[PDB]
């Protein structure tokens, strides 16, 4: 009985930033690591980055280096994403997906968000 | 009768009046405060 | 960067047919760490197979996969009505997270 | 020339009870319940209590006749009654 | 012996060892004596310490029984005070019990494990100028007066120093 | 895993163990078979015995429910009794499902502790005429018949007597 | 330190482990960097996770108060309910700040305990073919490269492959 | 407080089989050996055979090897003896004997059963 | 397989007497394993003596016994009424335990 | 919150003994070494002598030594000083001092005593 | 046997004025194992620092010293009308245990 609840639909305009959360329930302190992946429609889903579960490590992709920030909270066990610098084909369906260990590294997805979308 | 003692523990009667230490059922309690008594070589 | 190519690409059937779904990757994936989702359209996807062998908990039995290498393969030998949707391959063993392109399910 | 690691020992006698070993004996070891009382009623913090003997409650404060040595008492810290 | 040090591989404790829970013997040219480890010692008194005050401090709010009067005809109020206040009599006295019990296999093991730790400091400091005889004794390949004894009882051995005189004796 | 024996560098259990906890497997010209440690088996027995029957002595003393009837007028009564029983009854429940789990705890770490206790022992008593594979095997630098594998057993190796042909083919 | 890791020989911890709770630092020729252990961080969490949600489980199903009224002729039935209020949320804030104190000392052990079973099991792969500078370092008597360092990680190091280079050096 | 009860006297013919059992009390499951010996009228005390406490591990003597068959059921603590093929000079009074310690060898017996009369 | 011989017998005292019971041995029982039961008739044999130098618990002060390789002695100092019963020894140092013969003390 | 009470105020003859005594507080047991430092009026504090916590050990200072008997009772926690064969100028202010630590050596006194004036 | 030489003596003062005591020591004290005391008259002495650069705990900030090898100091930057009393060092890393003179401070 884990699920992940994110934030509300958004709209934007380009040169904005966008702010997902991504709660987890299921324990007190956050204990996996959790990822985003984003999916424009017509296209198919798309690693952006992830976020270590206490020490707070972050590894992003290649694509969107300088573009996405991933912060936590170990207060509140909640997982951010600021994409910045929007532009064309930034809309798309964003999950927080969890991860079956404390790292992002060999470890797979065993929970998705319902998921969020964005559009420019 | 009257009690006096300064441990944390006693066990003659449920029923106390004053300052009294916490009343247990137990026989005994001893603590440990050293290491194990081995007899020498 | 591993790049994952599903070759079915559509495969309409009806319940009953054997479903076989082949996942290609273009480099080989270490510790055969490679899995397979469930996107069902409107809903989160729902992790089916992990490790190319293993059952995720609470998946039907009909559900299992194989392979090794760069080729990869999920089969389920009983469709159900269920079991129309776009199924997806990732790759965890290498750093970017690729993700395969997915192949749809039709109704006959 | 040699160098040896060891431990204290001592004559003592004292056992405790460890959670799966019973009667162990240790060097040194501390009793923290009390056992001893000297049997007599004494006086609480140096107020004397009241002490109705063979009257009860309801003799003293309905004034009983055989209770006439009640009619004053002081302050009391505590009060002695018999079952019956 | 959880951690195998009392009554292991040291089999007998040191009746001249009085000034101290744990420390060192030694034995060379110019004589031989007793030695406590002081740090380890008062170490150890710190966490006993600590585990009788806070075993005094969790007790300090136990339940207390007061004496009451019941009528013949409140036989079931009188029943739901007797049971109550044996009740957590019960419980206190099971936690007194256990809490005493519990600590004493973990202060038993807390000073098997000190030793345990102290033989290993010194064999590590040791590496390979020693013996290791396996009864909690090293003998020296060289020769370690009190300045050197002394070194290794406050853990400044100078490993380099007898590294060449040790390893002519170890060969041959 | 906490002291490392068991699941540690000791990768796997014994089959062929029938007769005891813990034990010695050797291999040499005269043959091959298992033996069990009984010593070390009969003093975690006994910490089991124990074990147990301190955990039943002390719920012994366990709070009792007994059935009581109250009138419509004495709702107020009627639930203190019924919290006060309830109130009770989570308590000792509380007290049976830690009781348990701290113990398994206890059990399974203490048996991880025979293990390292008992591999060091014969390490200590081997020190250098055997090699340490590093996989809780020892493999002799001599030749070590029946009777030099019981020593070993039994805690009476003559480190000694091999002291001298076990340095000659360890050198070459 | 109950098992001598964390602040025993190992007296200092790393500011360049932020990866994990355990892990490598290697220095050769090609450069060096600090490396987390994954596999035995992601054990412990696996016991924190457990331990947290056990301490949650326990204490569900904790006494609950309920505020009742008393007129002024049942002082004995008001001071009753009052002490079984007070003598239950005595009994629970007992258990909830004593289990607190032994899990935290439970669970620092239990760091201190996978430092000794990483170093260890670096030792017993590492037989000869290392010097051990008694500090939680390892100092090799051969060439070993990132492929080499990066065997000894993840548990594959290959000892008869630099055995004879090995004893080569440290023999002279 | 620890006692041995066993079942009752037995009258058997020959050909037949003897069952008798050995419950044993003070604790929750068996931690020492159980060992069966007979004497016979006439003739001194015998060693039959016995069990380890929890390994179930079983040991005869030679002279009743292939004859006589001692099981235990942890469930239970109950200790059973099943003796075959009964001929003659088979009657004898059988105790259970509990060891000192969990194996059979080097204990001595600490409590004896009351015992069982059995004729064939 | 170690035959133990009981020279006795038959030995009849009175309360008082000094009781000295001989168990022989064919071999030498190994680490001095033998022990002494007690054996009413109609009642289970008690354990007196286990080791040949070591008094079980709960036996009287009087019971005491001594000896080594093949030769072992049970010494009763002072005889009560209750001490007229069947004596045995039994090695338990070697494999087969074997018991010995059994002397009954008959009444003056 | 730690305090030590000593005994009252003595006056003495010479040739007699005397016996301060000093009881401390804030724990079941005594875990600190406690010393024996005096004060002659016109003169400066001594030190006199101390003794271990638990092992009882004693150190006397060579001025005093065969002079004075430093006891423990570790049942009531409280530490005795007998100062036998009194002569001129032991007239003097006794003050019983606690070590930082469980041993004379290498300590230093947390508390002091109020102090007991002896005249002989 | 370290003896301790303290210098000033007598210090008259008024409240506002740095007061700087000074003990000197015949031979280096090991580990710098010395200590400061408050003596009021009437009252049990007190310990303000220990280690020579340890402040003792409960002791207020103005009171603070110094020193290594022969020669130690004690500093009060500002004195208040509780800090006129008697002030002792002592040195502890020798077996004698060693006093110092002390200094009475008075009031101008
Ligand atoms: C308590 O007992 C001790 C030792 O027997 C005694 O010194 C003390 O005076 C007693 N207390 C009272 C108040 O009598
Ligand atoms: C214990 O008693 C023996 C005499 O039986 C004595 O030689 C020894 O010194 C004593 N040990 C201590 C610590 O008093
Ligand atoms: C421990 O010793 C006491 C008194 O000597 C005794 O009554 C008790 O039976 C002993 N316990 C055990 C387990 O031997
Ligand atoms: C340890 O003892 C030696 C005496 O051999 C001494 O020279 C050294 O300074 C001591 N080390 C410390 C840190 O006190
Ligand atoms: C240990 O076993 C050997 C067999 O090689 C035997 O000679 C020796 O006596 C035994 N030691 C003990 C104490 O039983
Ligand atoms: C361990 O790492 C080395 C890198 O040199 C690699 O060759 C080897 O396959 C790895 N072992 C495992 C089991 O992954």
């Amino acid at each position: 009985q884990v699920q992940l609840v994110q934030s509300g639909a958004e709209v934007k305009k380009p040169g904005s930033s966008v702010k997902v959360s991504c709660k987890t329930s299921g324990g007190i302190f956050r204990s996996n690591a959790i990822s985003w992946v984003r999916q424009a429609p017509g296209q198919g889903l798309e690693w952006m980055g992830g976020v270590v579960a206490i020490f707070g490590t972050t590894n992003y992709a290649q694509n969107f280096q300088g573009r996405v920030t991933i912060t936590a909270d170990e207060s509140s066990s909640t997982v951010y994403m600021e994409l910045s610098r929007l532009r064309s084909e930034d809309t798309a369906v964003y999950y927080c997906a969890r991860h079956s260990g404390y790292h992002i590294t060999n470890t797979f997805f065993d929970y998705w968000g319902q998921g969020t979308l964005v559009t420019v | 009768g009257a009690i006096n003692t300064t441990l944390p523990f006693h066990n003659v009667h449920p029923l106390t009046i004053g300052e009294c230490p916490k009343y247990v059922k137990s026989e005994k309690l001893v603590l440990a405060t050293g290491l194990r008594n081995v007899p020498q070589i | 960067e591993i790049v994952l190519t599903q070759s079915p690409g559509t495969l309409s059937l009806s319940p009953g047919d054997r479903a076989t779904l082949s996942c290609r990757a273009s480099q080989s994936v270490p510790s055969s760490y490679l899995a397979w989702y469930r996107h069902k359209p409107g809903q989160a996807p729902r992790l089916l197979i992990y490790g190319a062998s293993s059952r995720a908990t609470g998946i039907p039995d009909r559900f299992s996969g194989s392979g090794s290498g760069t080729d990869f393969s999920l089969t389920i030998s009983r469709v159900e009505p269920e079991d129309f949707a776009v199924y997806y391959c990732q790759q965890y063993g290498s750093s970017p997270y690729t993700f395969g392109r997915g192949t749809k399910l039709d109704i006959k | 020339d040699q160098i040896c690691i060891g431990y204290h020992a001592n004559n003592s006698t004292e056992k405790v009870d460890t959670i799966c070993e019973r009667n162990v004996t240790v060097t040194h070891a501390k009793d923290i319940l009390e056992k001893t009382h000297n049997g007599k009623l004494c006086k609480l913090n140096g107020i004397p209590p009241l002490e109705l003997g063979d009257c009860s409650i309801a003799g003293w404060l309905l004034g009983n006749p055989e209770c006439d040595r009640l009619l004053s008492v002081p302050e009391w810290s505590y009060i002695m009654e018999k079952e019956n | 012996g959880l951690f195998g040090a009392i009554a292991g591989f040291i089999e007998g404790g040191w009746q001249g060892m009085v000034d101290g829970w744990y420390g060192y013997h030694h034995s060379n040219d110019q004589g031989s004596g007793y030695a406590a480890d002081k740090e380890s010692t008062q170490k150890a008194f710190d966490c006993i310490t600590n585990k009788v005050n806070s075993v005094i401090e969790k007790m300090n709010t136990q339940f207390e029984a007061v004496g009451k009067e019941f009528s013949n005809l409140e036989r079931r109020l009188e029943n739901l005070n007797k049971k109550m206040e044996d009740g957590f009599l019960d419980v206190w006295t099971y936690n007194a019990e256990l809490l005493v019990l519990m600590e004493n296999e973990r202060t038993l093991d807390f000073h098997d494990s000190n030793v345990k730790n102290l033989y290993d400091k010194v064999r590590m400091q040791l590496r390979d100028n020693v013996k290791e005889l396996g009864n909690g004794c090293f003998e020296f390949y060289h020769k370690c007066d009190d300045e050197c004894m002394n070194s290794v009882k406050n853990g400044t051995y100078d490993y380099p120093k007898y590294e060449e005189e040790s390893k002519l004796n170890r060969n041959e």
